[PDB]
């Protein structure tokens, strides 16, 4: 709802299940799990976790910032408004099938219908590292390598405890092989454009688009399946912990995805996906910050 | 029409490294315009309508017709042609015109017509200045040295 | 004058514009200019085309001044080299060096003259 | 207290580098070993893991038999020391302008090189691509001060100091017994960003 | 303990070097075989790889009982000094040959030297038909001195082999003063001369003055 | 076994030799065929490439039963000494002809010598019209001398081929006394006397006292 | 005086500034100065332009003093050489040697005089 937190990476590894892959953006759950792993080692987590259970604060996953904040592609929102030249309009539905990011300057034209040939953010490399003179020593690490002006901007509550944490994520880095040269960024808190904060709702019952991955509360998940158009994306992985000496596994939260269009926008959770018989909680942040489409 | 992408890989390389880069060449050959083969690398993206009728059966036949009816011009002559075919500024046109005309008289005087019907036919598709007759000559010489590698 | 995009096509035209032995029909259309008089001119420039790589321009300007000596001197001896420096505008181009990248452009211009001379007969 | 001090240095290549990576296509005449590069700028890079593993194997010969390497580089077991307190970044080849003023063609030289059989006496030519002499790369190294720490913080400083002297005595690259290394750290300063920790007395331990 | 020592010797030349570099399609009247050089300064370099390959194949003729078919078939004395890719132990072992970088750049230029590389002209005569085929090959000049250093690491995995590895190293530098070190050396070239050898420990604590008598 | 022995011999000139150098920036009215020189001392040099080039071509008339037409058609007694590129076991080949430098720079300064390279004017006279064509070629001077190093390898193949190869090396050196070390030769410019033929060991162990009997025979 | 960037254009101007045989119209505009009197002057300097390469400057200063002898002496004999040393400022340039690199600059200056003299007629 409040000020967007522009973050310039220039090298980053973001997950997608494997190590050979690296997604462009990182979503709400990862950056929130970075803060809790940050506020723990400041000895400051209980001021954040008491804040982490309030209606006051929002959080949003990354989107490319190329001289202007961008947005997801609405999931199936453009309608089929032309039975002419099928030889090439199916090829048009090939390039406009891996696009997934739209600029805020023209996201209203996309709902109104416009092609929007996709621009390039961070061509993904895949460098084959090793370990010398060992048995089974060739892993392979992908890399998002950003295109000289593109940043990522979580959109969150302007909170002074939040800015103290995310000025230290500049030096611990987001994403994958941090402590190896990945994910280190430099934050730059800016302000929201006026026609973007116009539509950063959370509780506006209309044809509303999500801007983050959200697992709804069970009273809202019944009706949100009816008219929604969503992706599901399988948030999982190993739970990072200083208190195990054993790499356990999270309990596989299947969320929605950023860009899921919906009606009567629901309220989300902080899903304790801790493994069984485990000391602390694994928060796995999932509550939506929406985006009105026609309003 | 279809499209293909061929990739050479060494022995004992993993199939995931192997199957991925071939997929990079197929999606590169889909973007030539639509109808192309992509030999070994993204910068040999030829149409099939000038890869079979020009590279694989026309130019490679004539290169193989030369370098078996002689013992003189070995692999070293072929390799210095590849540098001349790959850089290709305006200055290498002159340096190639000098390089072939030295060896036209350096050879033994029996098979001088064979070299002269080779060099004036090789210099022909070096200076065409449409790029469609030159990169084929580079790919035809890659497929010849790969066939004679000891 | 010669830029980077034309100095080989200039030198291709200058060999064609140079005259030939129209008489003495024993392998005719041969040049009055000979190979060995032409390689004496490139032997001056080829030892500067490789000291342009190593040294500064600030030390080579003594021999670049000397190329106007001997391109004139070789032109004065034989009338065939006299025509070469007129057709190929060499004495015009030699007074226009001023830096490393034109010195290498002129010394590649002399190699283009030798290349097409060996090519055309 | 909580702090994240970093070690900004300018690295310097007294010989070449060769940090390889993905091998696409040899293509006859084309380079038989292309050095790793930044796929946007096409400038030679030094990846941080190539620094991070290199200065830990050197310290493994010094501080081995562990405990002081584990807290400075991490360990998959040992619940105390996962994400062990050193967060590196890749080098960025700062002087892409100072080399051009010195007069240079491209930032990556090509070294020709071969291999002579012991009996056949027949060669076997490489083309090992290098990154040229006296290029400087941006070197930064986040060491983290924490509540658990500042008991052994001084004793980590006598390791990362020693873990950069060894790169000045080893190669940091590929094919290092054949040259291609000899890297030097100059202007090695220890600034503190986001913290409160007095970095004065450390700065005389560095020089 | 762990230690690295350093052989700061001074490679002079006599009958100057030709370590070939870019043998690509050069210019027309230009050098047909240029020496390897620096992109920064365009000076001659003896690379460390041509020192290491010459020093094996001279010590392979001395310190091998069985005639090796390949560099992976050396003795235990060469495969640990010069590295071996088939032994479980002797990978990455005992020597770092740094490149050489033309120490007397000012001393040569105080004398009559214009260029640090001479270009000798040279031909060959066909045996029947007596035709000449000339070549211009570049060549480092005679009185250059090159900074030569090694790094000999002692990784606490021998504990007694230190004093007899230098008997191989000093023997290896005696053979390069008799063999030619790189290039067309059976027709004159090469002939390096190692001067002012000094083993000084840089890391670790190993007594070198009891060893510096082996270098004399 | 492995041993390297050394033929420390000494070239003495008689009617001293020309060995060409391009020197394009030489002059106009002066030397247009310079002798090759040490670029730091500017002294006349006999390079080893023109010492080795004679001794394959002079010994091609003695130790080739079949006429060569190329190197690597020689008769395995020249190949094992000098080397081939189309044989298999004789590529590196038992002779490192080190260059020879001007040794007696002090003896020539003791006598009345201004410059170490005399310059001769030579005048191709046209045999009709009698019109001249002068050249100024540069040559080393008459009583110059040269330190002639030569190094012989003995690997684990020279069982008794050490003596057989030294019948060859004292067949090519005493034949350069009858030939001219390159230059012009048919106009003087070549005759040399190899003084002080003296083998010695520099590495290994090989008895050379049975060798200094046919070198100095 | 002559620097490295002008001593050939100085010598080009000095030949043009030298007079010609305005009378005796049998191949006219020929010089009073002849080739053989000019090559006697360069025969002095050409044997120092190649001993400047070999020897020190500290031994050549006996013959560099002798070039002021004979450029004066050849000027005193024939009035055509008398005009050459006035037009081409040779007696001024000869008193300004002082090192190797001006000796070679003056000896290349004499070659530039011979080059343009052979060139212009």
């Amino acid at each position: 709802t409040y000020k967007l937190y522009i973050m310039t990476f220039q090298n980053a590894h973001f997950g997608s299940g494997t190590l050979d892959s690296s997604k462009l953006t990182f979503s709400a759950d990862r950056i929130f799990s970075a803060l809790v792993l940050e506020a723990l080692k400041m000895g400051k987590l209980d001021a954040f976790l008491a804040e982490a259970n309030q209606d006051k604060f929002t959080l949003t996953d990354a989107f490319p910032f190329q001289f202007g904040p961008f947005l997801p592609k609405p999931i199936g929102y453009p309608k089929h408004d032309q039975s002419v030249d099928v030889k090439e309009v199916r090829r048009q539905a090939k390039l406009s099938k891996k696009l997934q990011f739209l600029a805020l300057e023209n996201v209203d034209d996309y709902l109104n219908g416009e092609l929007f040939e996709n621009e390039e953010h961070a061509v993904i490399d895949t460098v084959t590292k090793n370990q010398p003179h060992k048995d089974d020593n060739l892993y392979q690490v992908a890399t998002t390598r950003f295109s000289n002006d593109t940043s990522l901007y979580v959109i969150a509550n302007e909170s002074d405890l939040l800015n103290e944490l995310m000025s230290s994520l500049q030096y611990s880095g987001l994403g994958g092989k941090r402590s190896s040269g990945f994910g280190r960024f430099e934050l730059d808190i800016q302000n929201i454009p006026l026609e973007l904060s116009d539509r950063l709702t959370k509780n506006h019952s209309d044809k509303v688009m999500s801007l983050t991955t959200a697992l709804p509360v069970d009273a809202d998940l019944e009706e949100a399946m009816e008219d929604g158009h969503y992706l599901l994306t399988k948030s999982s992985g190993f739970a990072f912990s200083h208190a195990t000496n054993e790499n356990y596994r999270k309990q596989d939260l299947y969320k929605f995805a950023s860009g899921s269009t919906f009606s009567k926008t629901f309220e989300g959770q902080i899903v304790d996906v801790r493994p069984l018989d485990f000391p602390h909680a694994v928060l796995n942040y999932a509550k939506p910050l929406f985006f009105k489409l026609e309003v | 029409t279809l499209s293909a992408g061929i990739g050479l890989f060494a022995d004992k390389t993993p199939i995931s490294l192997m199957a991925h880069q071939t997929g990079e060449l197929e999606e590169a050959a889909k973007g030539n315009e639509k109808d192309s083969i992509s030999l070994f690398s993204s910068d040999y993206t030829f149409k099939f309508d000038r890869f079979i009728t020009n590279v694989y059966d026309d130019k490679l036949e004539q290169i193989r017709y030369f370098f078996n009816h002689q013992d003189e011009r070995g692999k070293n002559f072929i390799y210095k042609l590849i540098e001349l075919l790959r850089n290709h500024d305006r200055m290498n046109m002159a340096r190639l015109a000098y390089y072939l005309t030295r060896l036209e008289e350096l050879t033994r005087e029996t098979d001088r017509d064979k070299f002269k019907t080779f060099k004036n036919l090789f210099y022909s598709w070096y200076t065409n200045k449409n790029d469609k007759d030159r990169k084929e000559a580079e790919l035809a010489l890659l497929l010849y040295i790969y066939e004679i590698r000891k | 004058i010669l830029t980077d995009e034309n100095y080989v096509d200039i030198a291709e035209k200058a060999i064609l514009k140079l005259e030939r032995n129209t008489r003495n029909r024993k392998n005719p259309d041969a040049f009055f200019l000979t190979t060995s008089k032409l390689r004496n001119l490139l032997s001056l420039t080829s030892t500067l085309f490789d000291e342009s790589k190593v040294k500064e321009y600030d030390a080579l300007l003594d021999r670049i001044a000397y190329l106007r000596v001997q391109f004139v001197y070789q032109a004065g001896r034989e009338i065939a080299v006299k025509d070469l420096i007129e057709k190929a505008q060499i004495l015009e181009a030699l007074k226009e060096i001023k830096d490393r990248e034109t010195l290498q452009r002129f010394c590649r211009y002399m190699e283009a003259l030798v290349a097409y001379f060996k090519f055309y007969g | 207290t909580f702090a994240k001090i970093k070690f900004s240095a300018q690295i310097r290549l007294e010989t070449g580098l060769h940090i390889g990576g993905s091998d696409a296509f040899a293509a006859i005449g084309a380079i038989n070993s292309p050095v790793i590069k930044d796929p946007i700028t096409n400038l030679p890079i030094i990846p941080g893991s190539s620094l991070k593993g290199k200065m830990r194997t050197l310290l493994a010969k010094v501080y081995n038999e562990s405990d002081i390497l584990s807290r400075l580089f991490g360990n998959s077991k040992d619940k105390r020391f996962k994400m062990g307190r050193l967060i590196f970044r890749d080098a960025f080849l700062s002087n892409a302008d100072e080399l051009d003023s010195l007069g240079v063609r491209s930032y990556t030289e090509v070294k020709f090189e071969n291999t002579i059989d012991r009996i056949t006496a027949e060669a076997n030519p490489r083309q090992i691509e290098r990154a040229i002499r006296n290029s400087t790369f941006d070197f930064e190294l986040i060491y983290e001060i924490t509540d658990e720490n500042e008991n052994q913080v001084e004793e980590d400083f006598k390791v990362i100091r020693d873990g950069l002297k060894l790169l000045e005595l080893d190669y940091l690259g590929g094919s290092g017994s054949r040259g291609y290394g000899k890297v030097a750290f100059e202007n090695l300063k220890a600034t503190t960003v986001f913290g409160n920790y007095d970095v004065k007395t450390l700065n005389e331990l560095l020089t």
